RNA sequence: GCCUAACGAGCCUGGUGAUAGCUGGUUGUCCGAGAAAGAAUUUUAGUUCAACCUUAAAAAUACCCCAAAAAUUCCAAUGUAUUUUUAAGAGAUAGUCUAAAAAGGUACAGCUUUUUAGAAACGGAUACAACCUUGACUAGAGAGUAAAUCUUAAUACACAUAAUCCCAAAAAA
RNA sequence: GAUUACCCCUUCUACCUUUUGCAUAAUGGUUUAACCAGAAAAAAUCUAACAAAGAGAACUUUAGCUAGAUACCCCGAAACCA
């Protein structure tokens, strides 16, 4: 014959570990901790999986305010960055559109520059 | 010459046989080219799946 | 300088800027977005959602706005109470009549996202009937962008 | 079984409200040989020699005096460890000296525009105390440090560096340890603070002594324009020139912070 | 009606672990594949083999299929992979909606009865089962797109708590 | 997820059971501990023994025979009889 023994009071022991932090029963008793556990663990995986687009949304707007400083929308410097060439991440664009406002200067220069060659082409 | 087939639409919510034209297409994937000889044979299941899918020559 | 592992950038917060806005004939509400666009800070390459690094906005003459079509008398502001038919219907005309700042107040009131920063931010808007700023003794930026 | 699984729970939960003190002897868990820790210093670095001097770097005093005072307690036999401090102390007074030397060399042929009082403030901040001892715990030097009291305190651990210091100068000449310490403290430094602790008086004259001794030309402050703000701090713009050409601008929250700051960074920009 | 606080036939013990096609329940990890209707039944809330499916082996070939011909029933070629044969073993048989063609009903119904097709992330449609876009590896502070989001149409010599058909406004790539 | 050694903001319609479909205003649970509900080899697949024979006086057998290993859970009546 076999005995319950240390083992469900140890996997308790172990959720209850996890359930630290956690508000009231939750991090008391053992089935709600569970509970708590699985949608923590599905929160981590949907904002795991949220978090690259709301940091792209965030880089977009910055970029765009940026942008918007120069004259020019967000829309029109991401096509005229396109017919540069320029693969640059909007991320990394949107850090010189902080730290470094000369760079983003020259790109906003050279993006008028190819809308108004283009512009100026078509007539 | 040799045309080139390319899916731009998903073979969901269409007939089987759709798919099936599609699985003799030799397409696994949206978006993914396949070079094919020109033929009559081949030319009527493009013409069945021909909304469901771009094809441009080349070679 | 030195950057570790991944990380979004953001120091600590900074301190908000006073913006002044004229009146006299630009659109209700056209002007209210620009003017979220100030309070939440989205014109600041350097904006983030949490820190709230919007700024203040104060825009004069309210009273001189001026609403394109037939909406003048044609918009209603509803004010409902808990008593029962405390249902209460104010045209654009006599609110102007009457509390005009109001209105391009509530224009903005509906543009900003809501629970706690949505009021957060509206306090850093005011508004006038017609100019008296002592606040013009303290010197501040002034911003022109009519329609 | 479940007698050594409770047996280590409950030594594991017991070292959680008792915390023992950390020794020296009982640190590391294979035996500690010289030899051992001298070879593998050997094989890390890129030269060593005088194993003697070596492992006399990590004696200290403290040591020496516990064991005697063992001896002479005990009063089983008699042996003379003297020798060691004595050899120590030679070689941490010429660490010293060398040291001193050796970054001075360093801050004459980094930082050739450098004042005197710069030189003299660097040279004291990179020769502090709290500085070089986190440099050493963060080598784990206190492993190989031995000290029979403690461990941690900071006249052990130090003294011990300059005299692994010295060691270097005396055994493996001058030439490899300017590879060495060099190194580090550079990576350490990494701040403003360098200039920091010389702006700590008197900003503003530090910046006229400056100017007057070089371009002999007297500082001024003039407010180009003003941004107010009444609720958190108002910004001044204020601009700091000589001779109509502007040296310097930046805003302050009062007119005293803003002409110090403007102050601080005139004051690094001369310092190149 | 009563027969020890409940008598269409008391209570106790035993048969007895009566019978229950019903209802309420059935506990560790990972991987691959993966079902919604053919006829019968003192049968419809249950069963028995087909219509499928799974395991482990063999021998075959099978489909998308144009003109010879009678929406299909057949067959080249095409590019394909499968189609069974045999040996054991399952479960399933109280389902819906949209689009098209029907029947009943009133050119009613989130209506019922059939045929064909699709169907069931967390993208879009304010939220919402099928509508639109897509077939489903984990990890990654990369990139390119699909659908979609805010607007288009006018002139004569009527229901019952607080509004707008999702905020505010706007205009007529 | 960010953020500070704490919080506001942003991203998300309890579990289970029963169902065409439940966050559902369908079902069960105050919480915790513990107790508590898949145990049957004929034919077959598989691992070995020997092979026209296997198997401990019993049966099978046109490659069989013998042995081992693999799949079919509990609670509940109203009543009947002695």
């Amino acid at each position: 014959l076999r005995s319950r023994v240390t083992d469900r009071y140890w996997r308790v022991q172990e959720v209850l570990k996890h359930a630290r932090h956690f508000r009231g029963r939750k991090n008391r008793c053992y089935r709600l901790a569970v509970r708590a556990v699985t949608r923590a663990f599905v929160k981590c995986t949907r904002a795991r999986r949220l978090k690259k687009r709301s940091l792209r949304t965030l880089w977009i707007n910055r970029i765009t305010a940026a942008s918007q400083e120069h004259g020019l929308k967000y829309p029109a410097f991401i096509i005229n960055l396109i017919k540069c060439q320029v693969e640059l991440n909007r991320k990394v664009l949107a850090d010189l559109a902080i730290y470094e406002p000369k760079t983003f200067k020259s790109l906003a220069a050279l993006a008028k520059r190819r809308r108004x060659x283009x512009x100026x082409x078509x007539x | 010459k040799l045309h080139i087939v390319t899916r731009i639409k998903s073979t969901k919510r269409r007939p089987y046989w759709e798919k099936d034209i599609i699985k003799m297409l030799g397409l696994e994937k949206a978006h993914t080219p396949q070079v094919h000889k020109n033929i009559p044979s081949v030319n009527a299941k493009l013409k069945v799946v021909k909304h469901l899918i771009r094809i441009k020559p080349l070679k | 300088m030195s950057s570790f592992s991944k990380a979004p950038q953001q120091w600590a917060t900074f301190a908000r800027v006073w913006y002044l806005l004229d009146g006299k004939m630009q659109p209700p509400g056209k002007l209210a977005a620009m003017a979220s666009v100030k309070l939440q800070g989205l014109h600041k390459p350097v904006y983030h959602q949490l820190s709230d690094c919007g700024d203040h906005v104060v825009i004069m003459n309210t009273r001189h706005i001026a609403f394109s079509g037939n909406k003048w008398e044609q918009k209603v502001y509803s004010s409902h109470t808990g008593y029962p038919g405390g249902f209460r219907q104010v045209t654009a005309a006599q609110l102007h009549q009457k509390d005009p700042v109001a209105i391009v107040k509530l224009a903005i009131y509906g543009m900003l996202p809501k629970n706690l920063h949505r009021r957060t931010m509206m306090q850093r808007l005011h508004l006038f009937p017609d100019e008296d700023i002592p606040e013009d003794i303290l010197k501040n930026l002034v911003e022109e962008l009519p329609q | 079984x479940x007698x050594x699984x409770x047996x280590x729970x409950x030594x594991x939960x017991x070292x959680x409200x008792x915390x023992x003190x950390x020794x020296x002897x009982x640190x590391x868990x294979x035996x500690x040989d010289y030899h051992a820790e001298i070879q593998a210093f050997g094989h890390r670095l890129q030269e060593t020699f005088s194993l003697d001097l070596l492992k006399t770097a990590f004696v200290n005093s403290c040591y020496i005096k516990s064991e005697e005072a063992k001896r002479q307690k005990l009063g089983i036999d008699k042996e003379a460890a003297l020798l060691n401090l004595k050899d120590n102390q030679e070689l941490s007074e010429q660490g010293i000296s060398f040291s001193q030397t050796c970054l001075t060399q360093f801050f004459e042929d980094a930082f050739p525009d450098l004042p005197t009082e710069g030189v003299t403030s660097l040279v004291d901040f990179l020769t502090s105390e709290e500085v070089v001892c986190h440099v050493a715990r963060n080598l784990a030097v206190e492993q190989l440090a031995l000290s029979a009291e403690f461990p941690v305190p900071p006249p052990v651990l130090r003294q011990t560096f300059f005299a692994v210091i010295g060691a270097l100068l005396q055994s493996s000449g001058p030439e490899r340890t300017a590879l060495f310490i060099r190194d580090f403290l550079i990576t350490q430094m990494t701040g403003k603070e360098l200039f920091e602790m010389w702006t700590i008086t008197n900003p503003m004259g530090l910046l006229v002594e400056e100017l007057k001794k070089r371009k002999i030309s007297a500082p001024e402050s003039r407010l180009t324009r003003q941004s107010g703000s009444t609720t958190a701090l108002p910004v001044y713009f204020v601009g700091l020139y000589c001779d109509r050409k502007l040296i310097a601008e930046g805003p302050g929250e009062t007119v005293l912070v803003a002409e110090e700051e403007a102050a601080r960074v005139a004051l690094r920009k001369l310092f190149g």
